[PDB]
């Protein structure tokens, strides 16, 4: 089904390529600016609503800098570029954590397919496939080597209540758990 | 229900039931052209038709036209 | 199914983003790089669709008569939390008897490579005939999507083929485009 293809493409076309080199790029960044935050944190909103600008989605998530980029040829395109963004996670104006953070882009394809009538894809389909995308991706990474397991999948539902929701707290909670399990 | 298929150089009318899959028509029309069903692209309401779809599935009406274009891929 | 999702992924995640901006990048390139892509024919994105999903990463490896000249200016955008995610495209010359017979922006449709890799990695398995069918379904779904994207779709051309000179395959498409003008 749809989710199965998108999850394999996420591994084959991205994670398998960047996770092995991620550690070096973080070190290179640290020395510049005079020196848990070494994993790639991947947001997976299960409703597939994926904003492009993290800072405008949550005030307490603020862009810090980009890692050095990585490049590689693929499918006749010379020097495809892989870039990743560092964010600070705040609480009441105070830096509470720092990590490389992004959304799982293929969830935007699932969302768009549920919006374009030509795709023949309902909202219920999107929500099911989103969950299947997460489980397949989790299965794939569970069979991956150590050099490809240095990422954290963060899957979540936003409340159907009018109650507010903190994306920053959703990430910080996992940062805190990881510190504890050290 | 009555329907028609047109590629511009020829036209063939068809009469079938509403629950009969359109597989037969698309194969019938393409056979006349000396081409197999795959090499042609059939359109109704601007949408590519699939072999297992019936006029009831596509909400067709009597005496509709079906467009037959040369499929460029494959 | 799989091919349906991959075609929508190719459109939603790539073509709808880069096609509306392609002419501006080509103008910028021509103006600061000697009008190398002259005429509408040389200003479209040519997408290769090998229906056997054989997608080498190096086009010169696929055909010596396809040789890399330069890269267009990069497009950047904020994308799913990544600042300045980068989209880049490569310019190739096509050779016929040692001389430059054509110049175009050329590349493979990457999801076809994905389909092939899935036959190797996928645990549930993916047979040859299944892969060839899903490759065809990807191409036809992409055709259908582009037909319904009138705003941006005339910035690209699909080159599908079964296996032979890839360079000639491309050149034939280019010559046909010039004749249809
Ligand atoms: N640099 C990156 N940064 C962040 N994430 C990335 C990056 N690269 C890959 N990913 C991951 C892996 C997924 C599958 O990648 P793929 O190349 O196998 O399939 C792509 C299609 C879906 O794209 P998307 O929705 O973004 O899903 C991506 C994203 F989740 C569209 C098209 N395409 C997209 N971008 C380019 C490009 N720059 N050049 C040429 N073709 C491109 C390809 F066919």
């Amino acid at each position: 089904n749809v989710a199965h293809g998108l999850a394999w493409s996420y591994y084959i076309g991205y994670l398998r390529l960047i996770l092995p080199e991620l550690q070096a790029r973080i070190r290179t960044y640290n020395q510049h600016y005079n020196n848990v935050s070494q994993r790639l944190y991947i947001l997976l909103p299960l409703d597939c609503g994926v904003p492009d600008n993290l800072s405008m989605a949550d005030p307490n998530i603020r862009f810090l800098d980009k890692l050095p980029q990585q490049t590689g040829d693929r499918a006749g395109i010379k020097d495809r570029v892989y870039s990743n963004s560092i964010y600070e996670l705040l609480e009441n104006g105070q830096r509470a954590g720092t990590c490389v953070l992004e959304y799982a882009t293929p969830l935007q394809t699932l969302f768009a397919m549920s919006q374009y009538s030509q795709a023949g894809f309902s909202r219920e389909d999107r929500l099911e496939q989103a969950k299947l995308f997460c489980r397949t991706l989790e299965d794939i990474l569970a069979d991956a080597p150590e050099s490809q397991n240095n990422c954290r999948l963060i899957a979540y539902q936003e409340p159907a209540d009018d109650s507010s929701f903190s994306l920053s707290q959703e990430v910080l909670r996992h940062l805190r758990q990881e510190e504890k399990e050290e | 229900i009555n329907l028609k298929v047109s590629d511009g150089s020829s036209e063939i009318f068809f009469k079938i039931k509403k629950t009969t899959p359109l597989r037969r028509l698309m194969e019938a029309f393409a056979k006349r052209q000396g081409k197999e069903m795959d090499s042609l692209r059939f359109l109704y309401d601007g949408i590519r038709i699939q072999a297992d779809q019936t006029p009831e599935d596509l909400d067709m009406e009597d005496n509709d036209i079906i467009e037959a274009h040369r499929e460029q891929i494959g």
